[PDB]
């Protein structure tokens, strides 16, 4: 009975696991036809209602066909995920515990920064009994005895790793035991070690990979209420693809710098807004109907949203859109604002992010 | 440019010692032979020490080594350092 | 130092490799306070220095505005320095090091709540996927599956993960509301 | 074939100045300089139509009111009522623009929306117009070093 | 271009000398030994 049910099981882990793959492929191509179809949609007449047209009448029952057929393989990803995937997790995170313990001490000489997750989330799996359960090295809490108990207490340490003396010295004295089969319910649930479960799923929990999954299973489940959120996902074309990853990481190798190219630029504009709004508040005007003057200028913030809105978009810079300064006391000082705003922020800063993509390929 | 020349600092460091400029493979052929000797045997921030501890060191107090290396820094002959030869390729038959 | 020099000068010698690891103790204790060099003595002949380096003098070495001058200095040095004129700057930039870092001894004078929200919403949404499994009253369902079902089984075996779905947009919702509870 | 065709209309000759490229061994490098990276460029010009597309979405979704064409009040010329229409419109104009969606479609001032449509015609300004045309011009420079 | 010339034709000055074509490794067993031989032994303006 439980033998047969737990080959099925694992049967169905191992089916799982192989096509966790295919299945991720298959998402993608699924995600592109119900996009493909979504380019057909239109607004029709009071709340609107999103309407599909359609000459062959086929494609409305297609959609939905489609977006559930979504839905199950984004849960089959997930189920193959974890099938796969979390047991190289598991390992990787149990030897890493093991290590500090063994070679570093990290819960008997120091302790965790109390500002690391996983530091702090990992006290749990020392005291388990299923300890190493995936990582080979069966002998880790017999090393960290050896290394560690006489200095820090032998007893003390017994207690932090979760190893029991009585009943191993009972043990390997005279010792009666009477077996119990593991066909009884009762005795699967004692025998379920349920700490380690606990921070093998706070592990999962945190794992990336098993959040963006989740969150692709719930843009699926949300399509259904709204077509449009299968939409996002397309976002998931950088990872299907290994090639579309090289020209991403000729923009992501250096997004630090992309990201303070921008903070330097909106200086430079708040800089040269504060120049305009102290000086130049007549040439902000926007209305072509002179009854009612449309000044841009006239708020620091909006003078500061016109100038990051419309100057920066500009061809030629601020000058573009502001109105002509010939015959003006302020005609030369506004000539090497446009001039000096054309120069710095058009040509340079733009310059410096091209720079920075040209060079991530280099 | 700004970037061709920090790799060409850190092939300079990785591939050469900075006081007797020796290449990093005559000192491989003992392992980790090039990182023993730039951080034990020619390293700069020992070299920065040393010249700490024989300006406040009293010069009456200077050991023969300590003197001529004093006098030879006062008159700012830097012959003393290490050029193209070591402990270890003086030593090379003895030591090997 | 006396029992440094002599094993590096005699690097082959058993007796007095006894003698090392009769004191490894206290030559691991003057490890860092024992400094090392090779010079050009006055007998035509590579020499080997040693020297006592004192922990304010490591200890400002090691902060790091020196770290950020050395790795300026050595920038320059292998940039726009030539050979003839490099152990002069190399001199020129310790005695100015020196300098700083005896000045800098001179004058001196003899998040964690939102991991912790983090580690509790884990905890308890745990615990609360916990608690559907070892309620131990399964025996309600161990009724429906006393014969075997294909189908039974793989809707169990789904709806298994569909569970730790949930349990993780639960987990996802509790981290947010913490964090907009910490923020505000 | 074409030669032949050239004289029914004599048009077709135009056919055979594509021959540069095999006449002159100097054209081949300008060329080389192109076709080195053929395949990024290729999957460069897919990233950019995904994102449109993108942005074709949040537009027809949210921002409909804004895509009136017409400059006579009787007529309205809505770009972006029907989902191919938007996408058209998209791909077609604001790829082309200087400054991105926001030069063709209207002002965003005095509405409640202000401010997300702000943030939509920057983010496709930055993102279309400046770095994906960027990636553009890196693969060719980064073919010819 | 132009600055990987300007690069390659210091490199070359600064590794081998000019005339013999001996790369400095040889002559810096020595101290000083490759600006000795380039400054006073093998000197392109000595010969001019
Ligand atoms: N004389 C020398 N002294 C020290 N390091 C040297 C020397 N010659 C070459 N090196 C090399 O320089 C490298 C040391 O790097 P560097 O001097 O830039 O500082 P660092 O120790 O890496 O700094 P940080 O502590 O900030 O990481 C090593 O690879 C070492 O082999
Ligand atoms: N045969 C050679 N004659 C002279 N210098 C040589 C020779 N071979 C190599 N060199 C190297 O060339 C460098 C000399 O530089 P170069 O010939 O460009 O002129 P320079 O002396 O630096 O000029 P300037 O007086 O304008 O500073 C040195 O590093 C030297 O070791
Ligand atoms: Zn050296
Ligand atoms: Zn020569």
């Amino acid at each position: 009975f439980w033998k047969k049910i737990i080959a099925y099981q694992q049967k169905l882990l191992n089916y799982f696991a192989r096509n966790f793959y295919n299945m991720r492929m298959l998402a993608l191509f699924v995600a592109f036809a119900i996009n493909f179809i979504l380019l057909f949609y239109k607004v029709s007449t009071i709340a609107v209602h999103y309407v599909l047209e359609e000459s062959s009448g086929y494609m409305e029952p297609t959609l939905r066909i489609l977006a559930i057929l979504h839905t199950v393989i984004s849960f089959f990803c997930i189920i193959g995920y974890y099938c796969l995937k979390v047991p190289l997790v598991i390992f990787k995170r149990e030897k890493e515990v093991a290590r500090k313990l063994e070679f570093d001490g990290l819960y008997i000489t120091e302790q965790p920064s109390e500002d690391d997750i996983k530091g702090q989330w990992d006290r749990l799996v020392i005291n388990t009994q299923s300890f190493p359960n995936n990582y080979w090295d069966k002998f880790v809490k017999r090393k960290v005895m050896d290394k560690y108990g006489e200095f820090y207490g032998r007893d003390r340490i017994s207690e932090l790793l979760g190893m029991d003396k009585a009943a191993l010295d009972f043990s390997d004295a005279r010792e009666k035991k009477k077996p119990k089969k593991d066909s009884s319910l009762s005795a699967v649930l004692n025998s379920i070690d349920v700490k380690y479960q606990m921070w093998k799923l706070g592990v999962v929990f945190t794992d990336n990979s098993f959040l963006y999954l989740a969150w692709y299973m719930t843009m699926s489940v949300l399509g259904h209420y709204n077509n449009f959120f299968f939409a996002a996902h397309l976002l998931d074309i950088a990872m299907g693809f290994k090639t579309l990853r090289t020209i991403l990481s000729s923009v992501t190798h250096n997004g630090k710098q992309l990201v303070l190219t921008v903070g330097l630029l909106a200086v430079v504009v708040y800089l040269y807004t504060v120049v305009a709004f102290n000086f130049f508040r007549k040439f902000y005007n926007k209305s072509e109907d002179g009854d009612t003057p449309d000044m841009k200028c006239d708020d620091m913030l909006t003078c500061y949203m016109f100038h990051m809105y419309v100057g920066v978009r500009a061809g030629g810079g601020i000058g573009d859109e502001i109105e002509d300064p010939a015959g003006d006391e302020y005609e030369i000082y506004r000539i090497i604002f446009d001039i000096t705003f054309f120069f710095f922020v058009i040509v340079i800063l733009l310059a410096i992010i091209q720079g920075l993509i040209i060079d991530a390929f280099g | 440019e700004l970037r061709d020349q920090q790799e060409q600092v850190k092939e300079d460091m990785e591939t050469k010692c900075f006081i007797c400029g020796i290449g990093n493979d005559y000192f491989d052929t003992v392992p980790h032979g090039f990182e023993t000797h730039t951080l034990q045997e020619h390293n700069l921030a020992n070299y920065l020490f040393f010249l700490m501890y024989l300006i406040n060191k009293d010069e009456t107090e200077h050991t023969g080594q300590e003197s001529y290396v004093w006098k030879m820094y006062q008159e700012r002959c830097w012959e003393f350092f290490p050029a193209g030869d070591c402990f270890r390729k003086q030593y090379e038959d003895q030591l090997n | 130092v006396l029992l440094t020099n002599l094993s590096e000068h005699m690097p082959n010698d058993t007796r007095l490799q006894t003698f090392l690891e009769l004191a490894e103790s206290v030559l691991n204790y003057f490890q860092p306070f024992l400094g090392r060099i090779e010079i050009m003595g006055s007998a035509k002949r590579i020499e080997r220095v040693y020297f006592e380096i004192s922990e304010s003098s490591r200890t400002q070495w090691e902060k790091p505005q020196v770290k950020e001058s050395k790795r300026q200095f050595i920038f320059d040095v292998v940039n726009e320095g030539g050979e003839k004129e490099k152990m002069e700057l190399f001199v020129n930039f310790c005695e100015d090091t020196i300098f700083e870092m005896q000045l800098a001894a001179q004058i001196s004078e003899s998040s964690i709540l939102t991991v912790r929200s983090a580690l509790f919403a884990l905890r308890y949404n745990i615990l609360t996927l916990m608690r559907m499994l070892s309620l131990k009253s399964l025996k309600k369902q161990m009724k429906k599956v006393k014969k075997m079902t294909v189908k039974d089984m793989v809707t169990a075996f789904f709806s298994s993960y569909w569970s730790i779905f949930m349990t993780l947009l639960h987990f996802v919702a509790s981290v947010f509301r913490g964090f907009f509870r910490i923020i505000c």
